């Protein structure tokens, strides 16, 4: 694990954003 | 308090 | 989780599944952090109580599911453990204080688009995140309602639910609750007063409550689901093991025995 730890294959790593994480994001005020 | 399957080999 | 929806394929690679050899049957959620350790809640594995204390040879972990109960060939691995390792001072007495345990992988997983670890919080992260009012995200194959019970309606999903709920302020989870909270514990989900609903709910135990860093980007754990009082129900909320608190017992273990 490590120095690649949570960088999804199919999101992060592509720079595709899943359906809510805006919501995670936009309440980090 | 604390909180069907297909078979596998 | 109770209100949530189907996740998409590849959103939380770092879900595991424990799964009990005989009966086969789904027991708990857990986490994959590192290629051969698995985090997951200590009451998955031992709760006098309920007369549960499981061993190495009576589980299996399921790695990259996406199904509740398909065998998804060429997709999911499926691993034995070498070793349990239980909080030394898990409180299964009380109040499940301290319920976090640590599982080594007979073999290391090799990691894949579906299988991927999630990170472990660090003192500022855990500080910057662990906010009222802030979001995190469960997921899990549990129940989609508190009852149903062996009646009509089903309520176990077919696929891995997700949902994101907000910490709320150490003082209304207190003043929810007859059971004692420590410091060593957080709890999350919506106010009655918000309109938004949503709950982790029974088989749901051991998962993670992830976080995502808005300074680089990366999903961290900060929570194990561990308890509650029902599912879903307004004024009540769902109880959390501190992952960042009990992470010096976590570096140890694996320092030592890994």
């Amino acid at each position: 694990g490590e120095a690649d730890c949570g960088l999804r294959p199919l999101f992060e790593k592509k720079s595709l954003e899943d359906k809510t994480e805006r919501e995670l994001l936009e309440s980090y005020i | 308090x604390p909180x069907d399957f297909e078979p596998i080999p | 989780i109770v209100e949530g929806s189907d996740a998409e394929i590849g959103m939380s690679p770092w879900q595991v599944m424990l799964f009990r050899k005989s009966p086969q049957e789904l027991l708990c959620g857990a986490s994959l952090i590192s290629d051969r350790w698995v985090l997951t809640a200590a009451h998955c594995l031992l709760y006098p109580p309920w007369d549960k204390n499981f061993t190495e040879n009576d589980l299996l972990v399921r790695i990259g599911k996406h199904s509740r109960t398909r065998y998804e060939r060429n997709i999911e691995k499926i691993s034995m453990l070498e070793k349990i390792y239980i909080h030394p001072r898990y409180n299964w007495r009380e109040n499940l204080d301290r319920d976090i345990a640590l599982m080594k992988l007979k073999k290391p997983v090799a990691f894949s688009d579906y299988i991927h670890p999630v990170c472990l919080p660090d003192r500022e992260t855990a500080a910057s995140l662990l906010q009222a009012g802030y979001k995190g995200r469960v997921t899990g194959w549990g129940n989609l309602k508190e009852t149903w019970t062996a009646n009509v309606g089903k309520g176990q999903p077919s696929v891995l639910q997700v949902v994101n709920l907000p910490i709320v302020e150490r003082p209304v989870c207190k003043d929810s609750t007859r059971i004692r909270i420590t410091d060593n514990m957080f709890c999350a989900g919506y106010k009655p007063d918000e309109g938004k609903r949503g709950d982790a709910c029974e088989g749901d135990s051991g998962g993670p409550f992830v976080m995502k860093s808005p300074f680089n980007n990366r999903w961290y754990q900060m929570g194990i689901v561990s308890w509650g009082e029902g599912c879903d129900r307004d004024g009540k909320y769902g109880f959390y093991t501190h992952v960042f608190r009990l992470k010096k017992w976590i570096q140890k273990v694996i320092d030592q025995f890994g």
